[PDB]
């Protein structure tokens, strides 16, 4: 009725184990989790040394040298390789111009040839490298609407004036319609063209076939929904006067169904380096031999320096090359071995009994 | 606002279910105040972050001009009114991380939670009484692991309140011969035989009760015959009644008799089972002992009647009634009563209390000089032996008396508006004249369990103060009668009173300063003012010099106007165990209570059982009440209640010094678990001229430190078992970490805050140079490469070494804490793959798919859960090594099997 009922939580008499640190438990933990994760360390180790990786910059490939084959500065171009250390092999570039542009600024082509000394595991992947592109800043970042997830077109009010998100630094323009890709994240997309397929200078009759169709998941195509354009509110970017001299007419609106390339952008990067994926070939085994790509240069970077390149490699369990990894696995081991072999000596140095009660702060007088 | 305000109200809900303006009820304690310190120092911290971050965002002017203005063009003008603008309002929306959200609630939510675990406590749960603890204030309860000093009333604490008749002093004639453990317990301190002539004391007093029962019966029969009742033992008094010492002696006894049975305040009532059997219940015990022991002789007071009392000799019955009465005062020390006989007519004003009291008072012209020196010496002996003082003197009124007496009383009722002070100081002006006829001796008895209790406290390091009013000799001997005051030790007695007066008699002040001088001079050498104050408040106590020191009212009374008093009182006052004080009222005592709290503040135990005893729980760091006498009511004015003192033993040791340490380690637990959450991002902020880069998702600001990981942090705080109960009642030694207070300081405070500052490095920069190089890493697709992905990393890497961490630390590895700790993690795995699979996760929306899939995620958590854990658990085991403290040395000898014999939740007291 009154009385408080006994159990061993109620006076917290719960069943537990209170280990304690002696050499007879401490040193076989110490042991174990060494070896182990030694033997894990060497074999990411093992893994990251054999896959390779080519890395050419060619954000300056315009005023470098004229219009004839000429060798990229060493500053430009990176390989790796499990087989070849001095595998040098300096990549050559050439310049195309073409007058049909009125943006004489940063306009023609850029074709660049380089060459691989051994065949390839049916799997090659090809990004392009933006180097100290500043997508950080808040204004810049918090500059995208949400309408365009679903391809919703809402007022001009709902895009400008709304809360901290919306497309506040250029909601609207002299006409005062809107811009479905509104916001500065999108206007300021890479503007680079990428071949669909690679030339073999070896055996032409066999090109070497690429695709953009796959470079990220079904998201996107569990991120699709019917839209409802007006096809009349629309309105180019200011930096997209170019791009759409005539502005959108019925037929040239950005669809999403197919291409997301043009909206794979819509997150930016996570610090300055900035790195996507644009080509993947999965079917066709690369060869080795001698190959040439073609790039717009459309998008201007030189006005502050910044740099742009391509990238071509293959991943493996833990990506591409980056000892890193390895680094600190290997960092980490030797630290923990250390402390263990270190307190095995303090044990054999110290010798002496653990339980002494003569020890005890209180055991003085 | 509403939030707060309701959560408050459903767990004071949930409180209220679970136990069957403001929160403080009046003061709060230190731990509150360094707590405060300690938030000072977080925002101090927080606003030395944010004024370095605003230097950079605004140093730009000679910067290059970076990409950041040739993608915007929005050049809005006004560096100094709108990049300040920019750079106020980006402070106050982006710092407001560092300011701790829910401790301000979560310290009373841990007290309160540890308060309700020490309400359920079945072995703190009385028997008899059936009285547990039951906590009253919430809110302080850390103090119980830091306590030094005690403050005890004997009146009930020390000695419950059950009276017995030993002897009594009758016209210089002490009658009763009996053996109690006190007697025996001075035999065996004075080194005399005690078994075998313990033994042939028992048999004595066994035959002088069989002589007394066949006396009793051969020479009448009385009404009070009983086999088991029947608590009379002298042989003296008994036949001492009629003629056996003289005619003048019957009349001198009967009169002492007739006079105490005409001086009580005790009910009497009948039994329910039989009216003629007594039942005698009231207010006062010695009283009601006195009454019952008066019964037993014959004079058997039976009936509940105010105007009169009606008590019988043998069958005589006999009505009276007493005129006037003036019940016990906290300030009289005496209860006073004014009979009126009519013929002779005569009036009688006799008052009954303690010796210093009634000598205080009494006609110096007119004495006798041979009952006087009888009844000191009575006394003396008395006390020596302990028995509690009661002495009565009397005070004759004649007819002219009687007139003057009749005439003062109608001019003094004249008076209202607090009359009490004239009517006081009038009975004092001219209550001048009394005459002592003697008094009676009571004795306590004990509680159950003392010594052993007492000493294992006094084992632990701590030092107590017990209080009386009665006298010295009666509690230096309770004292000797449990272990306290052991012997080896002298009396550091100041009495300005004794044998003392007869050659250096003078006015205490000087007397008492001559001899605490000496004491501080070449007794104990801390003579001076300011220099001795600072070392003891420096040193924060620590019991040495085993010795005893007394002190009188007098100089107790004294004290409180000198500050050169009071410096040397509490300097002189550093004695290891002993500490005793009498001849004072309660208002003085509390006055030096608060005299040793303020300087060298030291957190007070206020435990007592009376009436007195309030002020001592009013003014105090923390007190306990016990339901004994009337004065019960004092536990309603108090912060804790128990059936009985011994009960405490497990309360202050135990229980809270497992709290005092579970507090002062969790609270640095939380400081360390917050500051790296907001200083990960001031280091992605670095970047973007300080722009204000936000890394995190915007739901992370709460779940973070509300939901994920603030569970076993709090679990240490309340469900901790730093060492098992049995092993630490038989090895209180440790008990030492509250008495130096070798775990809550600022050195620990800086140290995890650095401690937090290098992990925070750890867990931003092991993913960030995993992305240094290609950041391509995703085995299929193209990977995450975005600042949310990054953030889940690193979120996760900090969740988890903080929760290993505290498990860590955590000293019972039980099916409680790790089951938590487990579903922490899980709740957190889940609720970002799950959460990520909705629309309000519009731009991440990807986390379960892109990042748990992938093998770069438990490689990484891999090596930031070693570099967590491993370098700060080889520190501890260096400093187990090279300093190996107690606490786990006395874990491990007990674990090896050294004490596994004895059972666990043993006691004492089977
Ligand atoms: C490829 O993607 C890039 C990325 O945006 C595009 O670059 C952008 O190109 C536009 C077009 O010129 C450019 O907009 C402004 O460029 C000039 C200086 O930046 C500015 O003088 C120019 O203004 C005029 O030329 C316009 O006729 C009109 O604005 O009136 C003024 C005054 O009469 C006149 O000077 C124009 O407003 C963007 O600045 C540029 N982006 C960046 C970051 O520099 C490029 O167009 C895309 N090309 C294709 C083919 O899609
Ligand atoms: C592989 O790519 C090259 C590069 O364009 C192709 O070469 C072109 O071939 C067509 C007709 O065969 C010519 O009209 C072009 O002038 C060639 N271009 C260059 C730059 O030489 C080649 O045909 C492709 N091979 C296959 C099998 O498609
Ligand atoms: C690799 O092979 C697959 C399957 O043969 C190709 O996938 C097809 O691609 C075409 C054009 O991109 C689409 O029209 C088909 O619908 C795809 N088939 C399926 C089942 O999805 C893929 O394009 C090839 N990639 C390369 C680089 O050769
Ligand atoms: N009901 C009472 N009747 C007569 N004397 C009392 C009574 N209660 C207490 N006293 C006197 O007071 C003394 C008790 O001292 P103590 O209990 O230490 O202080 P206080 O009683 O003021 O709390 C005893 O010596 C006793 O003579
Ligand atoms: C629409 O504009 C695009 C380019 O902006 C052009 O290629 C296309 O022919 C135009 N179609 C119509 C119907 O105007
Ligand atoms: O029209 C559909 C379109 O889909 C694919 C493209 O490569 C085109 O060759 C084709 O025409
Ligand atoms: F019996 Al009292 F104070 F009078 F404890
Ligand atoms: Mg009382
Ligand atoms: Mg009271």
């Amino acid at each position: 009725n009154r009385r408080p009922k006994e159990d061993a939580f109620t006076q917290q008499r719960l069943a537990a184990i209170n280990p304690v640190l002696t050499p007879r438990t401490v040193l076989p933990l110490y042991l174990l989790i060494a070896v182990v994760f030694v033997i894990v360390g060497g074999c990411i180790l093992a893994q990251n040394s054999k896959v390779d990786e080519v890395t050419i910059y060619y954000q300056d490939c315009m005023t470098n040298a004229t219009s004839s084959w000429s060798d990229i500065p060493s500053e430009h171009w990176q390989f790796v390789f499990h087989k070849y250390k001095t595998y040098n092999t300096a990549p050559q570039w050439r310049f195309v111009d073409d007058e049909s542009d009125d943006f004489t600024k940063q306009r023609g082509t850029c074709q660049i040839r380089f060459t691989t000394p051994s065949d390839m595991k049916n799997n090659v992947y090809l990004n392009y490298v933006l180097e100290k592109f500043a997508a950080n800043h808040r204004r810049y970042v918090l500059s995208f609407s949400e309408d365009q997830i679903r391809g919703e077109d809402a007022s001009y009010e709902t895009v400008h004036d709304a809360t901290g998100i919306n497309c506040k630094p250029l909601s609207k323009n002299a006409d005062g319609k809107i811009y479905y890709p509104c916001g500065l994240i999108a206007n300021s997309m890479f503007n680079d063209t990428f071949p669909l397929q690679l030339t073999n200078v070896g055996d032409t009759s066999n090109n070497y076939s690429l695709t953009n169709k796959g470079i990220n998941w079904e998201s996107d195509k569990k991120r699709y929904k019917k839209t409802k354009y007006n096809y009349t509110q629309i309105a180019p970017p200011p930096y997209w006067e170019k791009m759409y001299p005539d502005g959108y007419n019925e037929t040239n609106i950005p669809d999403i169904q197919d291409w997301e390339e043009f909206q794979n952008w819509m997150r930016p990067g996570a610090f300055d380096k900035i790195t996507k994926l644009i080509r993947i070939n999965k079917n066709d085994t690369l060869p080795a031999g001698e190959y040439q790509l073609d790039i717009g240069l459309h998008w201007p970077v030189l006005e502050f320096n910044g740099k742009k390149g391509i990238y071509l490699t293959h991943g493996s369990h833990l990506g591409g090359r980056n000892p890193f990894l390895g680094i600190v696995y290997l960092i980490g081991g030797c630290i923990c071995a250390a402390m263990a072999l270190i307190l095995l000596t303090f044990w054999l140095f110290g010798g002496r009994k653990i339980a002494d009660a003569s020890s005890l702060s209180w055991n003085m007088k | 606002s509403v939030p707060l305000i309701v959560i408050v109200i459903i767990t004071a809900i949930k409180d209220g279910i679970e136990d069957s303006a403001g929160v403080t009820p009046t003061k709060k304690s230190r731990i509150s105040r360094e707590l405060n310190f300690s938030v000072i120092l977080n925002f101090v911290l927080l606003f030395i972050l944010c004024f370095t971050a605003g230097i950079v965002n605004g140093v730009y002017y000679k910067q290059k001009p970076r990409s950041r203005d040739y993608f915007e063009f929005g050049t809005i003008g006004g560096s100094a009114s709108t990049n300040g603008f920019v750079s106020f309002w980006v402070a106050v929306i982006l710092y407001q991380s560092l300011v701790p959200i829910s401790l301000y609630i979560s310290v009373e939510i841990i007290k309160t939670a540890q308060a309700i675990f020490i309400y359920t406590d079945v072995l703190l749960y009385n028997a008899k009484l059936d009285y547990p603890c039951t906590p009253k204030s919430w809110n302080i309860s850390d103090d119980l692991g830091q306590i030094e000093y005690i403050f005890s009333d004997k009146t009930g604490t020390l000695t419950q309140n059950v009276m017995e008749f030993k002897k009594c002093t009758i016209n210089g004639v002490s009658y009763g011969r009996a053996y109690t453990e006190a007697l025996a317990g001075l035999r065996k301190r004075q080194g005399v035989d005690v078994e075998s002539e313990g033994r042939r004391e028992k048999e004595e007093i066994a035959k002088d009760r069989e002589t007394m029962i066949d006396e009793l019966r051969s020479m009448s029969d009385n009404t009070q015959f009983c086999p088991e009742d029947l608590t009379f033992v002298s042989k003296e008094i008994v036949e001492d009644l009629k003629g056996s010492s003289g005619d003048h002696q019957q009349k001198c006894c009967e009169h002492f008799l007739l006079a105490l049975a005409l001086c009580h305040s005790v009910l009497v009532e009948p039994n329910k089972d039989d009216p003629k059997k007594l039942d005698i219940k009231a207010q006062s015990p010695d009283e009601s002992a006195l009454v019952s022991t008066a019964r037993q002789l014959g004079y058997s007071f039976v009936g509940s009647s105010k105007s009169g009392l009606i008590v019988e000799i043998q069958g005589v019955q006999k009505e009276f009634q007493v005129l006037n009465v003036l019940e016990f005062n906290s300030s009289r020390k005496r209860m006073s009563c004014i009979i009126k006989i009519p013929g002779e007519p005569k009036a009688l004003l006799i008052c009954k209390g303690a010796d210093s009291v009634i000598y205080s008072r009494l006609d110096r012209t007119q004495n006798d000089a041979t009952l006087l020196e009888k009844t000191a010496l009575h006394l003396e002996e008395y006390a020596t032996e302990g028995l509690r003082t009661l002495c009565l003197a009397q005070r004759e009124l004649t007819w002219s008396e009687y007139e003057r007496w009749v005439k003062t009383y109608d001019v003094a009722a004249a008076s209202v508006t607090n009359r009490e002070e004239e009517l006081d100081k009038v009975t004092d002006v001219i209550e001048r004249e009394l005459i002592l006829l003697g008094g009676t001796a009571i004795e306590d008895r004990l509680q159950d369990g003392v010594p052993d209790s007492i000493a294992l406290l006094a084992e632990a390091g701590i030092k107590l103060w017990v209080l009386t009013g009665d006298k010295v000799e009666t509690a230096i001997n309770i004292g000797f009668s449990c272990n306290v005051l052991n012997n080896d030790m002298e009396l550091l007695v100041v009495k300005a009173s004794g044998e003392d007066v007869e050659e250096f008699g003078s006015d205490p002040i000087q007397v008492v300063n001559n001899l605490v001088t000496k004491y501080l001079r070449e007794k104990f050498g801390m003579s001076g003012s300011e220099e001795e104050l600072k070392e003891a408040k420096r040193e924060h106590g620590l019991p040495q010099g085993n010795f005893a020191v007394i002190i009188d009212g007098d100089a107790l009374k004294v004290a409180l106007n000198g500050e050169e008093m009071r410096r040397k009182f509490l300097l002189l006052c550093k004695n290891c165990k002993a500490v005793l004080c009498c001849r004072v009222s309660p208002a003085q005592k509390a006055a030096v209570v608060k005299l040793v709290k303020k300087t060298l503040d030291v957190m007070t135990l206020a435990i007592g059982d009376g009436s007195n005893d309030v002020a001592m729980i009013q003014s105090a760091d923390v007190g306990v009440g016990i339901a004994g006498e009337e004065g019960r009511q004092a536990v309603m004015c108090s912060d804790y209640a128990i059936g009985q003192f011994r009960y405490v033993t497990r309360l202050v040791l135990v229980h809270g010094k497992w709290c005092y340490k579970r507090l002062a380690e969790m609270i640095p637990q939380f400081f360390y678990k917050n500051v790296i959450f907001t200083l990960s991002l001031f280091w992605y902020g670095i970047y973007n001229n300080f722009d204000g880069s936000y890394l995190f998702e915007y739901t992370y600001l709460t779940f973070y430190n509300l939901a994920f990981t603030s569970v076993p942090v709090i679990l240490l705080a309340v469900l901790d078992q730093d060492v098992s109960d049995t092993v630490s009642m038989l090895v209180p030694q440790l008990y030492r970490v509250g008495i130096l207070r070798k775990e809550w300081n600022q050195t620990k405070f800086l140290w995890y805050m650095l401690d937090g500052v290098y992990q925070s490095v750890i867990c931003f920069f092991f993913p960030y140079l995993a992305y240094h190089k290609n950041m391509v890493v995703t085995e299929n697709g193209l990977g995450l490469d975005h600042r949310y992905f990054v953030g889940v990393f690193v979120t996760a890497i900090a969740v988890t070494s903080c929760n290993f961490y505290v498990f860590m630390e955590q000293y019972r590895w039980d099916w409680f804490c790790g089951l938590f700790i487990c579903l922490s993690l899980a709740v957190f795995y889940g609720w970002t793959g799950i959460w990520t699979s909705s629309s309000s996760s519009n731009e991440f929306y990807k986390g379960a798919a892109r990042v748990f899939a992938q093998p770069a995620y438990w490689a990484v958590l891999f090596v930031g859960v070693l570099f967590c854990l491993l370098p700060r658990f080889t520190i501890d085991c260096i400093r187990k090594i090279f300093y190996p403290k107690d606490i786990e040395i006395v874990r491990e000898m007990w674990l090896r099997g050294d004490f596994d014999l004895y059972p666990q939740g043993y006691d004492p007291t089977d």
